């Protein structure tokens, strides 16, 4: 529950403060909620999460690994395919 | 492990693989490919009245296919069919459905439990009861842009702030509500705003179209002259 | 005297006299061939009708020997006079195959027939590269920046071919082909789109190269070379401005226009779909009373 919870409020903002945290991801100590949140990358700096971080990360690793051209696939690359259908 | 031949068969043979296909794909939370499917399977069908039960079977799974998806299926369908006996019990589903009320949904699946345990939908009914709420709070985001959550409880008697809170904040990441909250002014506000001829969007969705229209010149293409060379080869005066 | 050379239009006529005159006189290994080029001047572009021959014998101890005929010259203008009289000589033809600075002296030689500024046209007779076999030049004088004095110098002049009405067709008539470089059909373009580009990338890789032969293997240093570099990035395309965001949007309407006909053409294929299978069922009756007619044909056959 508390890591499909968690996958949601990235989505919903930015920042939830410590307090609002605790009750949604369900916990019963304060510093337990801190941590999870270092370990799952978020930054609590000013007490106020940054859910921004990891969802950066993730997509940053997807980039590097390469397929990564023609399952996006250029302008040039759907011309060339309409060209070649015609004329065979 | 395919092994199906499209080679020869008859149009019998593809409307009962394309029913059975769809149904089974329904409860294993594939809904996409299961429209494909079916909407397939009526049409291939041959359309009489001796083959009407077979008939009035794919009309009542591909409704209830359209309304696990989150979409709606005409009220103009169940009302000009001569089907409309049978199609008794799934015209209060999608209405119950598209107005949003949770209540009236409790009432309609406990009123035709006997109906529709025939036919088979009924553990797919159980599964809408998502799609109503789905339905419910789509409604409440487009009507108001920028509603407090307050007021979605006085609308949709729901729990209190956290209840629905959960609920969008699940629906957003499956983009169905479409929108963002706002924890600290305490609001939902929705982010659908339109007006994508400014984007690269229409790209992407043109191809899909010339691919269509690219499947129907290679279909026709192979099957026309087909026929035309066996009645050439065969003796004519 | 003038520049007015801005254009070169040449005759395809005379590119493929040269060639004739060349053999003709069966200059190789490094031997020239020089003739009088006789047309048009007074004009922006400069045409090239005709060219006839100079005997001309060139050394190879030194390129600065020649023997050239000034009393020939005279007599082969007045001939082509009598044909068509709007013929003066431009200049002098060389074979080729790369520039000289010995033809400088050779030029300033038919400054004295002209009264326009003497067309050196290089017409290589070793058809090298895809494009013109053509380069142009001609001889002006100037001084420049570096502290150089009263300089003779050829500048490139771009090359250019037109023909006439009656020369053109004359072409059309003894070749057939379809070419390598034409922008034809779907195919035809698609070959010259990459073609082209391609074209593109190995001017630019010499250029690179280039720069560094200034700059660790000394060659000159030039202001008219560096200027033309300059102009290239300054006049630079750039994306990710309101123009790249527009480009996108002209880019959806023509693929727009190509889903709609894609779709049209579809309604078109599937009636004749339809229309084939039509006349298969006719031709069905057809053949069937047909098999009672071929028994009485099958029959015949035996009995006779």
């Amino acid at each position: 529950i508390r890591d499909e919870i968690a996958k949601n409020t990235e989505l919903s903002y930015d920042f939830l403060p410590l307090s609002n945290i605790k009750a949604l991801l369900f916990f019963n100590n304060e510093k337990e909620t801190e941590k999870f949140a270092l370990e799952r990358n978020w930054p609590i700096v000013n007490s106020k999460v940054y859910f921004n971080n990891q969802s950066k990360e993730k997509a940053d690793y997807e980039d590097e690994m390469m397929h990564e051209e023609d399952q996006k696939t250029n302008i040039i690359e759907k011309a060339m395919d309409y060209a070649i259908s015609i004329e065979n | 492990k395919l092994e199906y031949p499209h080679t020869d068969v008859s149009s019998s043979l593809e409307a009962r693989y394309f029913f059975y296909l769809s149904k089974i794909n329904a409860i294993q939370l594939d809904y996409s490919t299961a429209n494909e499917y079916i909407i397939a399977a009526i049409r291939k069908a041959p359309h009489n009245s001796k083959s009407l039960g077979f008939l009035q079977q794919s009309n009542k799974l591909h409704c209830c296919i359209q309304l696990l998806m989150g979409d709606i299926p005409e009220l103009s369908f169940f009302h000009q069919s001569n089907m409309q006996k049978s199609l008794l019990p799934y015209y209060h589903l999608t209405k119950a459905v598209k107005l949003g009320d949770l209540k009236k949904f409790t009432s309609t699946i406990t009123k035709y439990k006997q109906l529709l345990l025939k036919d088979d939908t009924y553990q797919l009914c159980v599964r809408l009861r998502s799609n109503v709420i789905k339905t419910g709070i789509r409604i409440i985001s487009l009507t108001y842009k920028k509603i407090s959550l307050r007021d979605i409880c006085l609308k949709l008697n729901l729990d209190s702030e956290q209840t629905v809170e959960y609920m969008v904040s699940r629906a957003i990441r499956d983009g169905v509500i479409e929108a963002k909250i706002n924890h600290e002014d305490g609001f939902i506000e929705t982010t659908e705003l339109l007006n994508i001829y400014d984007s690269e969007d229409p790209q992407q969705v043109f191809d899909e179209r010339i691919k269509f229209a690219n499947q129907l010149h290679d279909e026709y293409l192979v099957s026309m002259r087909y026929p035309e060379d066996k009645k050439t080869q065969q003796n004519e005066k | 005297m003038s520049l007015q050379h801005e254009k070169v239009t040449i005759a395809p006529l005379v590119l493929l006299s040269a060639l004739d005159h060349y053999e003709r006189t069966q200059t190789k290994e490094n031997k020239r061939c020089v003739g009088v080029i006789l047309g048009d001047a007074n004009s922006s572009t400069i045409r090239v009708t005709n060219s006839f021959a100079l005997p001309f014998e060139e050394d190879e101890k030194n390129s600065d020997v020649w023997f050239l005929d000034h009393n020939y010259i005279e007599n082969m203008n007045e001939m082509c006079k009598k044909i068509n009289a709007k013929e003066k000589l431009i200049g002098w033809y060389h074979s080729g195959p790369k520039l000289r600075a010995s033809d400088l002296k050779i030029n300033e030689l038919f400054k004295k027939y002209t009264q326009n500024n003497p067309l050196l046209l290089i017409v290589d007779v070793k058809q090298q590269g895809v494009g013109l076999p053509t380069d142009a030049y001609v001889a002006i004088e100037q001084v420049k920046d570096d502290g150089t004095s009263t300089e003779k110098t050829f500048l490139h002049l771009p090359c250019t071919i037109e023909a006439e009405e009656a020369e053109e067709i004359g072409v059309e008539h003894l070749l057939r082909d379809v070419r390598d470089q034409a922008a034809g059909g779907l195919s035809i373009r698609l070959t010259n789109q990459l073609k082209s580009l391609k074209g593109l990338q190995s001017k630019l890789k010499d250029v690179v190269e280039y720069l560094d032969k200034v700059i660790n293997k000394e060659l000159p240093i030039n202001h008219t070379i560096l200027g033309k570099l300059q102009d290239v990035f300054n006049l630079l395309p750039n994306l990710g401005t309101p123009d790249d965001d527009e480009i996108d949007v002209e880019n959806h309407d023509r693929i727009n226009i190509s889903n709609n006909l894609q779709k049209a053409l579809t309604v078109k294929t599937n009636d004749e779909l339809m229309v084939i299978y039509i006349s298969n069922l006719v031709r069905s009756i057809i053949a069937f009373d047909d098999l009672i007619e071929n028994k009485i044909q099958n029959k015949k056959i035996q009995e006779q």
